[PDB]
């Protein structure tokens, strides 16, 4: 009931944080104000365990008896980021149901929600619980309210020590305060609360148990507002009325560089102001209190934060249900996955009409182009699918996994897994409609094959695009590159445009490495197995031979290989993402 | 803090009566060529809107009530752009130019034909030195990606861009936002300095904090579309001591928020005062060159993009070439040699489209240029850019078009080469314009970059090779005639592979006898050697006209996309 959270002589590396030291008890609030130079944020992040870097972390943190160990931070803290991205097509209760259902293993998918209720109603958002969360533009969850929910997700973990980054920032007169309140209330509910506040008002100065200043990662004052209003006048420089006590104090606290003159002078000031209460009684006192908690053992005598969030095998199964749910409740999106592939076939169908086969005037040459386009579009549709849908999920995996919920790949797997249904329907929608309208040897079986041959590319695009979207982080580039890829590919890797066998050395090698080849050399054989054109050539095989001779026999396999890529791509993906958790801090 | 003033000139001021807009409620103004007024309203009270409303450019949904008067006249969107200078939060300065340049280059368009050159030169400096852009003078501007220039300075420059008519009015939207408080002072004091001249200054600061506060001359404080009250720095402190003030700061109160014949005389008097208030008050060619010079300078001092484009093209040529490598055992298969000739044409689009859509769309500048009045579209910008790219575009083509030709061993000597190249030129160039049109008329990088890729995917089918042409609906059958991709292919084909030239088509052991007959047998003899250039240069026309229209009649406005 008095909870203990102290720091002694903490530092960080290129040595951005210097021998800082601070005391807090449950029910209090900590207000960190950091100069634009800051350091503040850096620390706050650091403490939540976000990374542990080239360089180092000096000092140790004392939490309710005992010292914290580097390997336990994330266990005994909770973190609320500068922003709060959430999946735009779910309901509050659903996002929370999934965060909770993912974070903990207990009663049932019914009872979970009941826990959720305590959180929603403890945060006073029950009243929107089951609406379209929305982006601010799409759906109209309150731009204030959303912030609120983000907090909810941390409370399912039942922490009693909470860290919030810049959480006023990006709001308005009314809302900011409304949010601040709720922080403080959480403090009322026997919690520890730490803030890094960029540009707050003069009204709020007076709402803080403990306010504390950082300059260039060097610590300065920490204490009661009144205490600052005194001890800073113990250092001199009293802040007049009509100055914003909260803000004025900072102006003095930070050096800056409009010239060498303004620059050097001020750094001396902030040094002297630092030493001033680096020595002072209060700064002794605060320190002693962090020495107190070890020295004493008292009633709280405990730390706390969550237990078991297990079965990885089980874990992502949820992530899937979530993602499919998202992607399904988004009329915008779904329609396209299924449909565009068809659009391709219509759009062609419209120019090409049906396959004139009577004459040779418009016979092989109309089909070559047709297959070509299919093989060099059905991966395009893939990325068109991916690049557009996935980033949200990707970045949400990013901001989520950091708090400690599901490893980066989990998600990528999930996405990759759901597409199957959709893409596979798309392929069928497309095929069923077009293939017969174009009427290129129509025995159902050979349609059946043609629909399996164009499902693969439409996935390959997806999963490649996916993989890349883990490595490259600026989708619109990914969507240029993957195009270039999946077009270049066809040129070299189906016979059509340069009689592969005939082509000069190296490209030949390349071709064998592209799915394109092993798709085309299906489609050609599947659609020419044997046919007869009126007139150069004459028969179905006589063309098969010219472009891709070993296809006829090899068909059985080709499929094997064509579908071979799609496990690989995703498997690789896993690795890229497994890696990528290290890449961005 | 050092020095006082090197610019100022006179006259105008500003006047209001009972406004309203969906968000505003009954304003009334004092604005007098020397005061600076800080609008210190709540977060989005039509506050960042307010200034844009006052200019006439209204987001919210067009005004409800009101009257607006400048120095001594009504308001008008045609009027304001001759009196008032607007400084946005958005900066749109060209990455690779020096401050001195980015000023001189606008000076040459905003200062009148009559002005001397020495005048422009001295005016530039006469600004620089009033804004104390002392050592920024000959250093490049855009921190955007050179990252070799200060922000506090940058702002002052984009302000300077506006002080080249020494305007009697000046409106700044949230100028501090971004800067460090340390410098905010040193900016807002320069704004006050400006103000001491015969400049009228309007600011809008939603989170001003105390210190900057102290520097206000006039203040207007409003919460969500009502004025709590107008007044000077000091006076406000006292005036809301009709309801009693506190310890913290000056924005606290922002958070807290004829009848008697006696008055009748005052009513009359204010009217009488009021009269007195007003009573006291009472070329294309040249542009065009400037534009291409500035436009072309920056784009040429940009190396990074420039190396890439070269590479970006180069490599395509390399590969296309090798892939159809015309020497060595393997022999180009007339079957195949067409393919190349088609590709070389209908490949580069898929880069160039995105290449030039990207640029045009990453230009919003022109909007602010349109509205601020730097540029026409009569003989002005439509020509500005279309020529601006050109030199790049020539290298871009040559790098892509020569090597392929040789690698794939097309017809020898020269003549053909150049007819070839020259066509590729008009094809790709037509395509650039197509993009420009597509981009300027549509409203989003993504959107224009769809319309384009659909319009292109639609032209390649029409193209001869991949679909045989003759056999078609009228709907393509007609379209094909319009397809630069097709015309490229027929052109190249006619110049290269048929004409009264002669060929050796062949498989395995063969090296056979043949000629122009081949193309006659192919459906392509239809149009002649030299027609096609005209067809594509004509096609160009169509898109060109779409660009000239889309610009002249239709705005390009900002998008966040790329």
């Amino acid at each position: 009931e008095p909870h203990s959270l102290g720091i002694l002589h903490a530092s960080y590396s290129r040595q951005i944080l210097k021998d800082v030291s601070l005391y807090v008890e449950s029910g209090q609030i900590m207000c960190i104000l950091g100069s634009s130079g800051s350091g503040k944020t850096t620390l706050l992040d650091a403490m939540s365990g976000r990374l542990g870097r080239a360089g180092t972390f000096l000092g140790e943190v004392y939490v309710n008896g005992r010292a914290l160990r580097r390997e336990q931070f994330q266990d005994c803290f909770s973190y609320v980021l500068q922003s709060d991205t959430l999946l735009s097509s779910l309901t509050v209760r659903e996002t929370l149901h999934y965060t909770a259902l993912l974070a903990i293993r207990r009663g049932n998918p019914g009872s979970f929600q009941k826990k959720v209720e305590a959180v929603m109603a403890e945060l006073s958002l029950s009243h929107v619980a089951d609406r379209l969360i929305g982006n601010y533009s799409l759906g109209g969850i309150s731009t204030g309210e959303r912030r609120r929910v983000s907090i909810a997700a941390q409370l399912l973990q039942d922490p009693k020590v909470m860290l919030f980054d810049e959480p006023t920032t990006g709001l308005d007169c009314m809302t900011a305060n409304q949010i601040v309140v709720l922080l403080v209330e959480l403090a009322r509910r026997n919690r520890i609360v730490v803030l890094t506040i960029h540009q707050p008002r003069s009204e709020l100065f007076q709402l803080f148990d403990k306010i504390a200043i950082l300059s260039f990662g060097e610590l300065i004052f920490c204490g009661t507002p009144a205490e600052m209003l005194d001890f800073f006048n113990d250092c001199g420089y009293p802040c007049p009325e009509h100055s914003n006590p909260f803000d004025f104090y900072m102006d003095l606290t930070s050096v800056d560089t409009q010239s060498k003159e303004r620059e050097i002078e001020t750094s001396k000031r902030v040094q002297m102001i630092e030493s001033a209460y680096k020595k002072s009684a209060i700064c002794h006192k605060t320190l002693k209190n962090i020495e107190r908690m070890k020295h004493l053992k008292t009633l709280p005598m405990v730390p706390f934060k969550t237990k078991d969030s297990p079965g990885v095998f089980s874990k992502l199964g949820v992530l899937l249900r979530r993602v499919t749910r998202n992607l399904v409740r988004n009329k915008l999106a779904v329609i396209t996955r299924l449909l565009q592939n068809l659009i391709m076939g219509l759009f062609l169908l419209f120019f090409v009409l049906r396959v004139r086969s009577n004459v040779l005037k418009g016979a092989i040459q109309d089909r070559v182009g047709l297959l070509y386009q299919f093989v060099g579009a059905t991966p395009y549709t893939g990325m068109l699918n991916a690049v557009n849908l996935f980033p949200v999920l990707r970045a949400v995996s990013d901001q989520e996994s950091q708090d400690g919920l599901y490893q980066k790949w989990q998600m990528m797997l999930a996405y990759a897994l759901h597409v199957l249904p959709f893409s596979v329907v798309a392929t069928m929608i497309f095929s069923s409609v077009c293939y017969w309208t174009l009427g290129l040897h129509p025995e159902v079986a050979r349609f059946g094959y043609f629909s399996a041959a164009l499902l693969a590319p439409h996935l390959i695009g997806e999963f490649l695009t996916l993989v890349l979207l883990g490595i490259v982080q600026n989708p619109n580039i990914v969507n240029s590159v993957v195009a270039l890829l999946s077009i270049a590919g066809v040129l070299v890797g189906s016979g059509f445009l340069r009689n592969i066998q005939e082509m000069p050395i190296p490209f030949k090698i390349i071709s064998y490495f592209t799915f394109q080849k092993y798709c085309s050399e299906i489609l050609v054989v599947n659609e020419f197995y044997g046919l007869n054109f009126t007139c150069a050539f004459t028969q179905g095989i006589q063309f098969i031979e010219k472009t891709c001779p070993g296809a006829t026999s090899r068909f059985t396999m080709n499929f094997l290989i064509l579908y071979s890529f799609i496990p690989a791509l995703v498997i690789l993906g896993i690795v890229v993402f497994k890696i990528r958790d290290h890449l961005i801090s | 803090l050092q020095d006082r003033l090197f610019s100022s000139e006179s006259d105008n001021s500003l006047y209001f009566t009972y406004s309203g807009q969906p968000g505003i409620q009954n304003l009334s103004f004092k604005v007098r060529s020397g005061q600076m007024l800080a609008i210190i309203g709540s977060s989005g009270c039509g506050r960042a809107s307010l200034l844009d409303v006052i200019t006439g450019r209204g987001h919210g949904g067009k005004i409800k009530s009101g009257q607006i008067w400048i120095n001594g006249q009504p308001s008008s969107p045609q009027l304001v752009r001759k009196c008032v200078a607007h400084v946005r939060q958005h900066n749109q300065l060209l990455p690779n130019l020096t401050v001195r340049e980015t000023l001189a280059f606008i000076a040459q368009m905003r200062l009148p034909r009559t002005f001397s050159q020495a005048q422009r030169d001295k005016r530039v400096e006469d600004v620089i030195a009033e804004l104390r852009l002392r050592q920024c003078a000959d250093t490049r501007v855009g921190n955007m990606y050179v990252r070799g220039l200060s922000g506090g300075e940058r702002r002052r420059v984009s302000i300077g861009v506006q002080l080249l008519w020494n305007p009697g009015i000046l409106i700044l939207d949230e100028p501090t936002s971004g800067l460090d408080s340390f410098t905010a002072h040193n900016l807002v004091k320069t704004l006050s300095r400006l103000a001491k001249g015969n400049r009228l200054v309007l600011i809008s600061l939603h989170q001003p904090r105390s210190d900057i506060f102290r520097l206000f001359d006039l203040v207007l404080l409003m919460t969500s579309g009502t004025p709590i009250y107008l007044g000077a720095a000091q006076h406000m402190v006292q005036y809301f001591t009709a309801i009693g003030y506190p310890c913290p700061r000056y924005s606290n109160p922002a958070d807290f928020y004829a009848q008697s014949l006696a008055a009748l005389f005052l009513e009359k008097v204010r009217d009488l005062d009021d009269f007195l208030w007003k009573a006291e008050t009472k070329g294309a060619v040249q542009q065009f060159t400037t534009l291409i010079r500035r436009q072309i300078s920056n784009d040429f001092r940009d190396l990074p993009t420039l190396l890439i484009h070269g590479a970006e093209a180069c490599l395509m040529s390399m590969t296309i070439g090798f892939l159809y490598f015309g020497h060595g055992s393997i022999q180009l298969s007339f079957m195949d040699t067409a393919a190349l000739l088609f590709m070389i044409g209908a490949l580069i689009p898929f880069n160039v489209i995105l290449d030039v859509i990207s640029k045009c769309y990453s230009e919003r500048a022109m909007l602010y240029y349109e509205l601020e009045d730097g540029l026409y579209t009569t003989g002005p910008y439509f020509f500005a850019k279309i020529l601006g790219e050109l030199p790049e575009h020539c290298a871009y083509i040559i790098i892509y078009g020569m090597p392929t030709y040789w690698l794939a061993n097309l017809r020898p000597g020269l003549q053909p080469f150049l007819l070839h190249f020259l066509l590729v030129w008009l094809v790709v160039f037509c395509c650039r314009i197509m993009a420009l049109a597509a981009a300027a008329l549509l409203p989003t990088f993504h959107m224009a970059s769809f319309f384009s890729n659909a319009l292109y995917n639609s032209f390649y089918l029409a193209g001869g090779f991949m679909i045989n042409l003759s056999s078609l609906w009228t709907v393509p059958a007609w379209i094909s005639k319009v397809s630069f991709l097709r015309w490229c292919f027929e052109g190249l084909m006619k110049i290269q592979f048929s004409r009264r030239t002669y060929k050796m088509p062949l498989g395995n052991l063969t090296i056979a006898v043949s000629g122009d007959k081949i193309l006659s047998v192919m459906e392509l003899d239809s149009y002649p050697l030299y027609a096609i250039y005209l067809i594509v240069i004509g096609l160009s026309g169509g898109f060109m006209v779409l660009y000239y229209v889309s610009l002249r009649f239709i705005k390009q406005k900002p998008s966040q996309d790329w």
